[PDB]
């Protein structure tokens, strides 16, 4: 009738990637429940693959910082 | 267990359907909500009671189907629409494709049951292939005879049957011609007869060599991913890439998944993800081929022959000739589209889900045209299809050369535009 | 026809806004605690991973006591 | 189509009514027995919990199996 | 872009139970391991839309009692 | 906790051949003995009923406790 | 079908080879022997059903354990 | 908390040296004899390829 | 209305990392929470079918050690 398809991770990584495209912190991203700063965009390329790159601004960042301590 | 005499049971299948029993407004309706039985088809596809059914009965009328005995067997099992196959919007449209498949049964013969899946064939107390034949048409008979097997195996081999039973390699089932005659008469289905029918076909089709089976799942996985990377313009989304991207780490471990429960899900999918210079050169060497036997002599082998003459690979290994990948299915001709996977030549599509349509457009000659099941207006098939070439057509008969029509050869038929169209499950173009 | 995929961002909760007259603008529940969004940049980014659903001003005190 | 996302609302419940005397729009959220007060919030909340149908009657026996 | 949920989020494990033999006792069920009665057609109807509705008869309901809980 | 929407976990069991113990089932770690065919039939609708033979029986007691 | 419900965790297993040990299976991390073909071909419709030679038989049970 | 119950992978080295068949079956490596044992866990798990020199490094991980 | 589930069978999250610039520290992966050096190619490709290969750059690398852990 209607079929489901359940799907299952296996990366053992979850967070998200943060940036801004206003006037910058650069990329940053919270990788299971910890704070880390991104370098290089081959790291951030990469990243993208398994975990969602999403749009934070620097005003804001504090905000989420409480959240997902 | 056999409640019944044998001229009692004989008399049950000889009454045509047709016959109502006089019991056609209310009085079948209220016994339906009661029965219950009738339970999961009254909660899925939400249908309004009595008012409602009174709105379903004559679309069983319509189709000459008794209203009486075609709800006696809804409450016989459910379900899992109304009867028995496995899916299909609503359950108007449902009860239709139930009542085109009893159109596609009763006029076509079937050799009768006598036990086959879990071994120990029944002794016969013969008769039960001389009574089946004797049955004329459209009778109550020749729906249920080729169906249930636990039945004819309790009436016309009873002497076997109570001597053993037996767990799962002897007899385990029941009779359902008594909890049907049981049901039916909680109506009188033996002295109605007594006190129908005296009216006037042979089924077509068989099964292509197949190495199957040894891994379905890997037919599934290829199946969602193709379908995921066909519909890749929605996702191109951070949601949507972890959908696409879901086949690496497997398995897809279903213990039940048979060949028929794939099957049931390949062709789902391909409803999902689907909504002539190079025939020409070949089809003046195809023509001289027809009153010759090509493969084989079945139906996939002329349609591999005339496949690995144009594109370069064939369906029957018979042909051989180089073989098509293997994607889904495989044994039946319904459908070859299916299976087989023509992304590596050139492929048409046109995929018929059960009702209906035709789409006489979508003709292009010479495509490789697919029949249901059970058609039966035409071809009369049964339980694998039939398969064949286009040849020519106008906006009122349609030319087609195809093989194995009771017994082969290559064969150049003519049948109506309308009737045929009917009969289509997919199509093939070059 | 539908397909289930894991929550692989580690953020539990959803947006809420209102449509009507009075307005508090866009604020969000991130895993148990509640945050008032500023920019709609930080608005775009976050319905791309938790759900933007409507919750009218006065429904707002209710939502509170069953999300603590 | 329609890719769906498992556990990403935070909220687990329904929303409950009666079409029948009537008591309004109310909701279990994570444990929790709430009132909605205004349709767009009932409207809202339908796109993540499902909106059942529960007797003023039957109520008071969901509460103990809810709690 | 909407973030679609599957719901399958109802918060509610059990089933609905009744009998369609002689002696009835009616529409029963268990909500989260905890077992209710239900008076009116209305809650059946609601509950069968996120839980399941199965056939328990009335001397069986003693042993299905024991295994819930 | 955490599993499904009945919240039941388990299999129906009955022998189809010569000495018969009815229908029996497993129900989240719990043996019971099925006494109606209505309650068979609901249970059937949640729960797969599979067939074990009456010898078999006492070996799947231990695996299943 | 719905395999999740069925609360067994484990697999059935048989040799093809010229010395047979029969039927046996790994239910919910228990080894049982089975004994009738009733038993096999209904859990073969909730667990699967995998070919381990006898030899290999005694490796797979400190991994099972 | 998985279906048939065994969480692991089998492994091999197509190389110069190789020590057969290997597997991992619920945080426990085994060795299998027989290419019937093979055939039968490749139903359930999946059977990749680790080099002989990189296996130790894998032991350290699935412990 | 059936439902199709893809579960993680392998009994392994994590991923393969690796860069493309000048400095390269070669194939490195993450087996379930465990940093493990990648030797041969053979091991590489092996662990591609059951785990994601990923793009992490030489500088990158420290700060994903402290997320990981």
């Amino acid at each position: 009738s209607k079929i489901n398809v359940n799907v299952e991770n296996v990366s053992g990584v979850q967070g998200f990637l943060f940036h801004t495209d206003g006037k910058s912190y650069g990329y940053r991203a919270f990788i299971n429940g910890v704070e880390i700063g991104i370098k290089d965009i081959e790291t951030v390329q990469g990243f993208q693959q398994i975990i969602p790159s999403i749009n934070i601004s620097k005003s804001d960042v504090e905000a989420i910082r409480k959240a997902m301590k | 267990s056999k409640k019944y005499t044998q001229q009692q049971y004989e008399k049950y299948l000889a009454q045509p359907a047709n016959n109502t029993f006089g019991l056609s407004p209310q009085q079948v309706a209220d016994w339906f909500m009661g029965q219950a039985g009738a339970r999961p088809v009254i909660n899925s596809y939400g249908v309004n009671a009595s008012n409602l059914v009174s709105t379903y009965i004559p679309k069983m009328q319509e189709y000459g189907v008794s209203y009486t005995l075609f709800l006696m067997y809804t409450v016989f099992e459910g379900g899992g629409n109304w009867i028995n196959h496995y899916m299909y919007s609503n359950g108007l449209e449902c009860l239709e494709h139930d009542l085109q498949y009893i159109h596609g049964v009763w006029e076509t013969y079937f050799p009768p049951a006598l036990s086959a899946p879990e071994c120990y064939p029944a002794t016969e107390d013969g008769a039960l292939d001389r009574f089946y034949q004797s049955l004329p048409g459209r009778t109550w008979g020749d729906v249920m005879i080729p169906s249930t097997m636990a039945g004819n195996a309790w009436v016309w081999a009873y002497n076997y049957c109570v001597n053993n039973q037996g767990a799962a390699p002897l007899v385990y089932f029941g009779n359902p011609y008594d909890s049907q005659i049981d049901s039916l008469l909680a109506a009188d289905p033996f002295t109605g007869g007594s006190i129908g029918d005296g009216k006037n076909s042979v089924g077509t089709g068989n099964a292509t060599v197949s190495a199957s089976s040894e891994a379905n799942r890997e037919k599934l996985k290829k199946a969602l991913t193709d379908l995921f990377n066909n519909n890749l313009e929605h996702l191109s989304e951070f949601y949507g890439n972890q959908v696409l991207n879901a086949m690496k780490y497997g398995t897809i471990l279903k213990c039940d998944l048979t060949d028929d429960g794939l099957n049931a899900i390949l062709q789902l999918i391909a409803d999902v993800n689907l909504q002539s210079d190079r025939v020409a050169a070949n089809l003046a060497n195809a023509q001289a081929q027809v009153g010759k036997y090509i493969g084989d002599g079945q139906c996939y082998a002329w349609v591999g022959w005339w496949s690995a003459r144009v594109c370069g690979y064939s369906i029957s290994y018979s042909t051989g000739d180089p073989m098509l990948p293997l994607i889904g299915d495989g044994m039946n001709a319904h459908s070859i589209h299916l299976g087989w996977d023509w992304s590596i030549a050139n492929t048409g599509i046109v995929n018929y889900p059960v009702g209906t349509v035709g789409r006489k457009e979508d003709l292009r000659v010479g495509a490789i045209w697919c029949a249901t099941a059970f058609s039966g207006a035409p071809f009369y098939t049964g339980q694998y299809g039939h398969t064949g070439i286009i040849e020519s057509w106008s906006d009122t008969t349609v030319t087609v050369l195809e093989q194995n029509i009771l017994g082969s050869p290559v064969i150049r038929s003519t049948y109506d535009l309308n009737t045929f169209l009917s009969t289509l499950t997919g199509l093939i173009t070059f």
